[PDB]
């Protein structure tokens, strides 16, 4: 039961929903896990004398 | 005391007055040329 | 053009005649609340005052 | 009466050297033309290039004495090297010591001559090949604007230091100076005129750009055959520019719009420069006798401060 | 916040390029 | 012919100008000579 | 018969397809309705209509609730809560960066708020309707690429620099002759824009958008109306520079250089902003990448 | 809370992509 | 003014730890600057580097000028309109170009 | 038909829209109601 | 017939409402009423 | 265009003569209102002085 | 047709989404509710 | 168009017309719920005051 | 047939996603909930 | 005939109506006469 | 087109790589190269 | 035609006029004559 | 065929040119050898 | 033939000139020699 048979049936257009899917979060993945590491091995700025 | 310059007017204000108006006109001549009837490819045809 | 009376054949529609309707009755009813929501919000806070 | 193929491929003086014409292959797949061509030396070509060499030649020797004729030093603050002007001691006198000012003159000199041969060039191979002068007074109205800046308005300042110094930080240099001097640029109405045809320049370079690449599957491009008739590419512009904006221009008066969108930039841009420093000292003081000044009592700092 | 928020503004600079890349390799790949 | 006479004169004259002027500006410009008040 | 060109040369029809077509013919050949991206989307674009010569999208419809309320609200602040009845000494000013991001109705600052965001409504609606017409006209979307260029400038200066600063206050004021007293400032803040590379690119490029400009109008009317072989310009443009772009070339050149302008100059009022605070310390690294920091004496030496 | 707010939101974000993504990849 | 606050000049605020070899214009602060160059203090300073419509400078006077402004903006971080209404410099608008005239005089 | 009746709508429509947040926006920003703590 | 009437109607409503418009602003704007708390 | 007086037939068609008697009659009642406007404002604060 | 309801709802649809967009946005704002700590 | 009555059959098609029905019954449902949440948020905290 | 189920679908789907961003993102940077800090 | 009737027209009226705005504009900025407020 | 994916991800991996050691050596955390 | 004439007379007025130019400008500048006032 | 020879010597050459005064620069500027005075 | 002659021949004829100027100006500054007084 679906309306784009074009999309969800055939394999080179059922792929293209994981490819998108996996792709964001790839990128997601990647800019979270740069900050995460950049804001925790990163020290407080030196406090003001 | 309100009033600009002779100098700002001129300067400022009449090619302020200038560049508007004269685009403008050129804008209606540019038009008035596009849109004249001038040899042109039937679209039916050509495309 | 039916349902248009005759003066108004030249410019309106049959179908255009009822959306016109449905136009001019909601305007008397937006200038109908328009008037009591100037009316309350005088009597609360004068403008011109 | 013009051999296309002659002009091309006739040898020395009044003919055309590197005749066997290379092609790039990437500029023939993302420009569509590849050939380098045989380029013409034509008696203008010749003092052009000799000229322009010697200045080139006087500058690039005083830069490598400036760095105490170091190549390394040479190389590192070759950005910031210049040549700069006779100071305003002695403003525009030629009596200016080599390296305060006497190889800026004669390379300016040189340079000055350059441009006027090279402008004769533009006009005589126009001529030679059939097409219109308009090249020529369109530099003509670029070389308006550079004379002013080199040889114009240094005289009637009374000092050639007025003038920029021959180098690729003193041309920078050299325009933060000048507005400085003279107020504040922004409110020089002829260089607001000149900002508007600028701005407007490229604006009307990329409209342009734009549509004849987007109409550029019906030959568009081809704006020769276009102005005999106006093809499918050349309609589909011109519906384009009268719905987006209610007016379109044809093949032919947009060519007249960008022409005269950029010399009205050198022009208004000459004529703001020479009224800057002679007749119009202060520019933000003139902003405010002419009214054009927004009053700003109470300025937010905050934005600008750190 | 700073640094997070700077580089995914920086990164929208960069996508409004992205466009004209995409142009240039259209001229590129349909130009054979 | 390899080499056209127009083209040598040009070249020449060019250059002999070109070195006058050179000259001319580096003598003025030393101060070495007491010419045009130096 | 004269056979009019469109040039506005009458040339007598001896000394070709075409035929002398009046413009509302080709006006009326091409309207073909419901290609936008409206129509698209929803199955149908609201406004399928022209109001006269202009196209009426939803886009566009967008894109005029903007412009309308833009002047508007521009007019304002200005006139009122401003007082000032002429427009090159009026001050529409952006709330304080005091204030921060966020924006208040009763503080200051808020009709440049509402000036701003319905100024980005009718740019990107702009935007959008340009995208529409390409799509009616089966063109390339190549005006909407350089348009949206210009309006990606619009969206750093307003939208991406004031939210990665933080304030809001930093957007610019939207006053003539105004706005320029910010882009003073904020080029003498960072001192020496000029030393900024986006920005000098920027400049090169706005500078050769020019110069392509006035020699693209040369070339086309140097050869406007003359018995020329379409080759006369190419062997012109041999002949000076030894290379000619061609037809197809200078047209692409045109819209790259004009587009990768603004775009190398939001870079740069960005990177100014947030990345970098002072544009001559940032060539602080040239003279000390070690293949030169070593040799120098005196003054010569960095 | 919020950790836990955090994975829950997450977690049912996961097992709704692989009941609808079973269903297309059926 | 009290504004700036009360703060006042001793030792470490030259010496900075260190009792000789003290270095005015170190390398570090000549970055564009002329290796050279040194404050103009030879001027009378509430009026030394004025070059705004002067007619009897030129763009070798702006260049000074704009050395001693550059050396400014490196000595206290926070650029050039830290002192400056940049759409008019001659105007004293910021009240630290006040300030600054003070320092001027006492350097 | 001089014009359109959906033309005349469309503006009409669009006209009274605009108007109407402009002069609520304007309300509002005023302050001289007491109005969403005006 | 010189003018199309849809002409003259759009370009004198619209010139109306600009003025309309410019006029309530300029009034507004003076302080000279007392209108919308002065 | 028979509705219109032949004075204005080669000017007006028969629904432009509608048209521009709604706008004629339109303009009549938003002058007597703009009158009795600027009386009011008038009698509640003179702006000549 | 001038009147499709297609097109009616499409134009209601979206005035209304964004008409409660934009009153959600003055409204949060206004700071005159303390709504998400206000 | 049998199921639109007569006086609408100039303007709804048969499927439009149970689509308004739902568009209908939905803005009054909004309606219902626009009104609850306005005289809750008042008895909350009043805007006008 | 008017209104293509697929349409609608894209459509609702499309609306409902980019109103959970929108509706995300205002209360993270609103700070009530504090990014997730707390 | 060297110039068209009407070209010489509008170019006559437009300077006309130039130099008259810039003469009343230089006269009363002058502040020599005494018109309008001095 | 897997060239593509795979152009990008690869170009992102080696720009990440870079961005995490030049944070990871600036931070002065670990001690590398005398930090 | 090796050389033409009409060529020779232009570079010759051409380098004649720019020479003139040039020695009346280092002249005057020069300040060695009292010309005009020193 | 992956690579013309030509291409590759005239790579390889240019990059060993460079590399070689690259090398020497920085080797002259690190002053850790007296070569040319250091 | 994978290299021109002529080629080869500008190529190591301006690569041997640049190389004696860039050597002849390293040395020349380096004042390590008393030539030309340094
Ligand atoms: C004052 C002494 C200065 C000095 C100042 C100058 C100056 C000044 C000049 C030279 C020039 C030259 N000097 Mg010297 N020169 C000095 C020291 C030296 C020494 C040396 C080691 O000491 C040497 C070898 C030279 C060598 C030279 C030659 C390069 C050249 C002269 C001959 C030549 O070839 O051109 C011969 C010139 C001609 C054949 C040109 C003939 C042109 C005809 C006569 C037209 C003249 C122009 C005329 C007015 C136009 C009229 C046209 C009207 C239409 C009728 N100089 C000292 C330092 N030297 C001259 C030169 O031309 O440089 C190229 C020159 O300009
Ligand atoms: C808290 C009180 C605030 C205020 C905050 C708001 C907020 C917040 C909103 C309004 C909105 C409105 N307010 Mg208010 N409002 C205030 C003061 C006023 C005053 C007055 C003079 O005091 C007036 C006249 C109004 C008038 C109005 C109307 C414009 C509108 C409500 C009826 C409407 O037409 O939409 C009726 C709405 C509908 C018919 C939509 C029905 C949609 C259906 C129910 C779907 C809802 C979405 C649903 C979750 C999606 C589920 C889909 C799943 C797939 C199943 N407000 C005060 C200042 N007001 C509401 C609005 O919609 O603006 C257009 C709204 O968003
Ligand atoms: C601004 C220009 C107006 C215009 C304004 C006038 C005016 C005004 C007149 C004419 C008149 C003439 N014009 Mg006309 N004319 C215009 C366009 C045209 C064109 C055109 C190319 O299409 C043409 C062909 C003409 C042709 C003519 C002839 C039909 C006719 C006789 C002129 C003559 O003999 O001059 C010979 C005479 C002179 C040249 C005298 C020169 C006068 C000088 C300036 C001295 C003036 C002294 C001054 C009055 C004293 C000053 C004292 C102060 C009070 C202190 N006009 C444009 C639109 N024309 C004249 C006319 O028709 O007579 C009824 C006339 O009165
Ligand atoms: C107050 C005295 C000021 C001064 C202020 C002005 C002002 C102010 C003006 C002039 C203008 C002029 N002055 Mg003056 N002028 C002064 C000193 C001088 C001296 C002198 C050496 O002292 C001289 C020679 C002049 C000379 C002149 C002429 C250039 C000109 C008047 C005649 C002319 O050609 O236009 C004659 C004008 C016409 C033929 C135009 C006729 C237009 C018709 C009548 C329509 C008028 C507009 C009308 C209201 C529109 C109605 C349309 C409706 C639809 C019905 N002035 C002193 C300093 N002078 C006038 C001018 O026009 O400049 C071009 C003008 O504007
Ligand atoms: C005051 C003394 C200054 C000085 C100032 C000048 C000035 C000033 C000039 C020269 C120029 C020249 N000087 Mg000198 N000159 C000085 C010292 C020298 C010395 C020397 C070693 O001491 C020398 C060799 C020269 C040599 C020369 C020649 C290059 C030239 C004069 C002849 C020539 O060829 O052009 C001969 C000129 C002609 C053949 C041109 C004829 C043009 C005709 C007559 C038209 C003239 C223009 C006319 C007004 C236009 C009217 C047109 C109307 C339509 C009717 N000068 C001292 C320092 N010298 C002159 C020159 O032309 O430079 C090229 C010149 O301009
Ligand atoms: C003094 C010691 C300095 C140092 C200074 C230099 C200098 C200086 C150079 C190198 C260069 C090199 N060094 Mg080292 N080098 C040092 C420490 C090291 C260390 C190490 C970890 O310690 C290593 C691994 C290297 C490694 C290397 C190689 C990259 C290279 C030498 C072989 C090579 O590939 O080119 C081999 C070179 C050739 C195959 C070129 C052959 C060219 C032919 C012979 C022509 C020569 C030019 C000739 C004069 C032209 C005549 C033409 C006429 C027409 C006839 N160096 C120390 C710090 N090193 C050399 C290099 O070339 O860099 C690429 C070089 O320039
Ligand atoms: C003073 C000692 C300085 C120094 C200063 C110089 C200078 C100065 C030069 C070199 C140059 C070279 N030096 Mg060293 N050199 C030094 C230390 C070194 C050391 C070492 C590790 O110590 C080495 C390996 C080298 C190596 C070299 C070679 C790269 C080169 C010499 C041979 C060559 O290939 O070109 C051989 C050159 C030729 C084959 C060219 C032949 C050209 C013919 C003879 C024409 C000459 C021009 C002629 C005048 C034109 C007349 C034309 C007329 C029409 C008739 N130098 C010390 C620091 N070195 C020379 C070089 O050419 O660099 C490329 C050079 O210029
Ligand atoms: C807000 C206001 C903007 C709306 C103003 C225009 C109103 C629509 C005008 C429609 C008429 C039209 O299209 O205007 C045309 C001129 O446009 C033109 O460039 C006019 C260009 C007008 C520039 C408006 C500038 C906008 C300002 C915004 C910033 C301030 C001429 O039209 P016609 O020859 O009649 O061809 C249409 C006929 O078929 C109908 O009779
Ligand atoms: C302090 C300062 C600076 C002061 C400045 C002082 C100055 C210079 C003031 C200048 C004032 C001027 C010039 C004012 C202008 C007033 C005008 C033009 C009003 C137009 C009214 C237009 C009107 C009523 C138009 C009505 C249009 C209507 C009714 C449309 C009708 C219709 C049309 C045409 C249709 O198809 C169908 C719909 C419908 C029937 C409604
Ligand atoms: C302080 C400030 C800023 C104050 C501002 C003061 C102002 C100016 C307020 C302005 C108010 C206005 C003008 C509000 C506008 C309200 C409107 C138009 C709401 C629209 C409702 C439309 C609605 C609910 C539409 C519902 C549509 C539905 C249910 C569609 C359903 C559907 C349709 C038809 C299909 O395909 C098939 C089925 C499906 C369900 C998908
Ligand atoms: C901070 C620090 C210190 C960093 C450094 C750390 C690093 C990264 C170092 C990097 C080292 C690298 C990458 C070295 C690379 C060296 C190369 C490529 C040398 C090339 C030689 C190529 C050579 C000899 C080419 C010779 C060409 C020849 C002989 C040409 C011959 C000829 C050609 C081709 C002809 O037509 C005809 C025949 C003829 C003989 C004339
Ligand atoms: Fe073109």
């Amino acid at each position: 039961p679906t309306l784009f048979p074009e999309i969800t049936n055939t394999v080179r257009g059922r792929f293209y929903i994981v490819a998108g899917i996996i792709s964001v979060v790839m990128a997601v993945a990647s800019i979270a896990i740069f900050w995460w590491i950049f804001y925790t091995i990163t020290p407080a700025p030196a406090p003001p004398l | 005391s309100p009033w600009p310059v002779w100098s700002g007017y001129a300067l400022c204000f009449v090619p302020l007055a200038a560049v508007i108006l004269g685009f403008i006109i050129a804008a209606r001549f540019t038009d008035k040329q596009a849109t004249s009837a001038y040899l042109r490819l039937d679209p039916a045809k050509a495309n | 053009n039916d349902l248009v009376p005759d003066q108004w054949k030249p410019l309106f529609n049959n179908a255009q005649w009822l959306v016109h309707d449905i136009v001019v009755k909601t305007i008397y009813g937006g200038l109908i609340i328009a008037v009591i929501a100037h009316v309350l919000c005088w009597a609360w806070t004068p403008w011109i005052r | 009466p013009i051999d296309l193929h002659d002009e091309e491929y006739r040898d020395g003086l009044e003919g055309t050297i590197a005749k066997p014409p290379g092609h790039v292959g990437w500029m023939q797949r993302l420009l569509g033309e590849g050939q380098v061509g045989p380029i013409y030396v034509g008696l203008w070509g010749v003092i052009s290039f000799i000229t322009f060499f010697a200045s080139a030649f006087i500058i690039l020797v005083d830069y490598g004495r400036q760095v105490g004729w170091n190549p390394i030093i040479y190389l590192r603050e070759f950005w910031n090297l210049a040549v700069y002007p006779p100071p305003t001691e002695y403003g525009l006198s030629w009596n200016v010591p080599w390296d305060k000012g006497g190889a800026w003159l004669a390379a300016t000199f040189f340079l000055h001559i350059s441009v006027l041969t090279w402008w004769a060039r533009l006009y005589t191979r126009a001529k030679a090949t059939g097409v219109g002068t308009q090249l020529a007074w369109g530099f003509a109205s670029a070389l308006s604007l550079y004379f002013v800046i080199y040889l114009f308005h240094p005289l009637a300042l009374g000092n050639w230091s007025a003038a920029p110094g021959h180098g690729f930080r003193a041309i920078l240099d050299w325009t933060n100076y000048v507005s400085i001097h003279w107020g504040n640029f922004y409110y020089n109405p002829f260089h607001m005129l000149s900002i508007f045809f600028l701005l407007g320049s490229t604006l009307l370079l990329a409209m342009h750009g734009a549509t004849i690449v987007a109409t550029s599957k019906w030959k568009s491009e081809m704006e020769f055959t276009e102005m005999m008739a106006e093809g499918p590419g050349t309609q589909r512009a011109q519906l384009f520019w009268r719905w987006v904006m209610g007016w379109n221009a044809n093949s032919y008066n947009i060519h007249i719009w960008a022409w005269w969108f950029a010399a009205f930039t050198a022009i208004t841009g000459a004529i703001g420069l020479f009224l800057s420093g002679t007749l119009v000292p202060d520019w933000y003081a003139w902003g405010e006798t002419a009214k054009i000044v927004a009053p700003w009592p109470n300025p937010d700092w905050a934005q600008y401060v750190f | 916040m700073n640094w997070i928020v700077a580089t995914f503004m920086l990164m929208f600079v960069l996508v409004a390029f992205l466009p004209l890349v995409v142009s240039l390799a259209y001229t590129w790949v349909t130009n054979p | 012919r390899p080499f056209e006479f127009r083209t040598s004169v040009v070249v020449s004259t060019l250059l002999g100008l070109v070195m006058a002027l050179l000259i001319h500006f580096v003598v003025l410009s030393s101060g070495a000579f007491n010419w045009l008040r130096a | 018969r004269a056979l009019p060109l469109p040039s506005g040369e009458t040339l007598p029809a001896e000394a070709a397809s075409a035929e002398v077509i009046p413009f509302s013919i080709i006006e009326e050949f091409y309207k073909r309705p419901g290609k936008t991206l409206a129509a698209r989307f929803f199955g149908v674009d609201p406004f399928d209509f022209w109001i006269g010569r202009f196209y009426v999208g939803l886009f566009g419809a967008i894109s005029i609730i903007g412009i309308i309320l833009g002047v508007a609200f521009y007019l304002y602040e200005g006139v009122v809560n401003e007082g000032t009845l002429n427009i090159l000494a009026m001050r529409i000013e952006p709330p304080p960066v005091s204030q921060g991001l966020n924006v208040d109705p009763a503080q200051p600052g808020f009709f440049w708020f509402l000036t701003m965001v319905a100024a980005t409504i009718a740019f990107v609606g702009w935007l959008l309707r340009q995208i529409d017409i390409s799509l009616k006209l089966d063109m390339g979307m190549e005006v909407p690429i350089a348009f949206g260029a210009v309006v990606s400038s619009w969206i750093t200066l307003q939208w991406l620099r004031p939210i990665a600063m933080g304030a809001w206050g930093h957007g610019f004021p939207l006053g003539i002759t105004h706005h320029l007293d910010w882009v003073s400032n904020i080029g003498y803040q960072y001192y020496n824009f000029f030393y900024n590379p986006f920005h000098a690119i920027g400049i090169t490029l706005l500078f050769a958008s020019t110069l392509f400009l006035h020699m693209h109008g040369s070339a086309v009317l140097s050869e406007a109306k003359r018995n020329i072989s379409d080759q006369n310009i190419h062997v012109f443009w041999r002949n000076i520079l030894g290379y000619s772009i061609g037809e197809i070339g200078i047209h692409r050149v045109a819209f790259w250089t004009g587009a990768a302008s603004v775009l190398f100059s939001n870079l740069c009022i960005f990177l100014s902003g947030t990345f970098v605070k002072d544009w001559n310390a940032f060539w602080g690294f040239w003279d000390k990448m070690p293949i030169w920091n070593g040799v120098g004496q005196g003054a010569l030496v960095a | 809370m919020a950790p836990f707010l955090m994975a829950f939101f997450t977690i049912v974000l996961i097992v709704a992509t692989l009941y609808f993504l079973s269903m297309i990849m059926s | 003014p009290a504004s700036v606050g009360g703060y006042q000049i001793t030792c470490a605020t030259c010496h900075n730890g260190k009792a000789a070899g003290l270095e005015p214009y170190p390398i570090e602060i000549m970055n564009t600057l002329p290796n050279d160059w040194r404050l103009p203090l030879e001027l009378d300073y509430p009026g030394g580097l004025v070059v705004t419509g002067r007619k009897d400078v030129s763009n070798h006077e702006v260049e000074q000028n704009q050395f001693a402004m550059y050396h400014m903006n490196v000595s206290m971080g926070q650029g050039c309109t830290f002192c400056h209404n940049a759409r008019y410099f001659p105007s004293y608008e910021i009240a630290q170009k006040n300030h600054s005239i003070i320092m001027l005089q006492m350097t």
